[PDB]
């Protein structure tokens, strides 16, 4: 299945870049800007000044102590996703 | 008519204050965020504030302000960016564009340049 | 990169399971079990009573309205990826 | 010592009430929750309500509440499944086993099945 392959991926490459902050079950903000930085690029090719960070940092911390988890690593590539692309159509 | 220029960088609205200055805002509730553009030249318009009644305007250190006079600085060049934006040069210093930093506050024209973000605004209708 | 690619598929697939409702840009709570059941059916051989619908449908209708979009569509991939695993120990 | 058993099936913990019924919440803030399993025989044990003074009993219609005195039908199975959980069957009918519908009411025993996941129940300590 579609999902089931990305689900492979994405749980190998979170526990990968979770690996920079120490462990491998969080991230430390840096290492959620080298994913954009990286993996999201090619796609996302703004960035720069720090945009989206200041967004996404906004939605990821639901715990309240700047601890990634699963549950926002996922909800981060939508926030990342859908952000960039309605930046041509807010409110 | 009244147009506020979204900012791709950090997501801020222009604001222009009556007291003269001009900073950025996300919240649309603002009522200073309603610019009109006032066409001089083909390619040539002026930001003034609806609610604010100045032009913004740019100094020659690099400044941003809202003058109650229009004057030459008050002028900027309308150019639409292959990315569908609006980026905004001073006519009377045409090396220098308009800017919004993402902590908030404006960035000074004489830090502008191509391919930054702070220079990539948007006029959404108001 | 890795993200990237998943990004190609997780679109398409959307858009794709979207279309089953009418539209193609918001899914009508079956095609969140059409997911579950045929992307995520490799990696969940639960469901059956339907144990982890009761918990996403909690957190991806957000608006209150019961319209899903891309923000919460990741997020359900992260909902069902951790619930399912962190079943296994609960508070 | 305290044992809370959570069933995969929508996550519920067993709750005994002392007044014999028998449900499923999840708050970890019940202290009816807390159960006690007693072994009789070698994968034959009873659960018991720490707060409730009572023990799990089904009845041969299907039912499961909370008897005040040790029965029968308060011996059941304790299996552990190849997923890591725990299956209950009662002694009394080796056909019956117990699950919580994800209702956060109890299943019926008479509809009970290998494969289902109310039978899911996983012992966390409390």
């Amino acid at each position: 299945s579609e999902l089931e392959k990305a689900m492979v991926a994405l749980i190998d490459v979170f526990h990968q870049y979770s690996g920079r902050e120490g462990d491998k079950h969080k991230l430390k903000k840096s290492e959620l800007k080298e994913l954009i930085n990286n993996e999201l690029s090619h796609f996302l090719e703004e960035i720069k000044e720090q945009e989206v960070v200041d967004k996404v940092m906004e939605t990821l911390d639901n715990d309240g102590d700047g601890e990634c988890d699963f549950q926002e690593f996922m909800a981060f590539v939508a926030m990342v996703t859908t952000a960039c692309h309605e930046f041509f159509e807010h409110e | 008519d009244p147009k506020r220029l979204y900012c791709k960088n950090g997501g801020f609205f222009l604001r222009i204050h009556p007291d003269g200055r001009v900073d950025g805002v996300r919240e649309k509730s603002d009522p200073h965020i309603k610019l009109q553009l006032q066409a001089e030249e083909r390619g040539v318009v002026s930001i003034k504030g609806v609610s604010a009644n100045r032009y913004l305007a740019m100094k020659e250190d690099g400044r941003l302000l809202a003058s109650k006079s229009v004057t030459d600085e008050c002028f900027f060049f309308e150019r639409l960016e292959s990315n569908n934006y609006n980026t905004y040069r001073s006519r009377k210093y045409t090396s220098w564009y308009v800017a919004l930093k993402r902590t908030g506050q404006y960035k000074l024209g004489s830090k502008t340049g191509p391919g930054q973000k702070a220079i990539l605004f948007l006029p959404m209708s108001a």
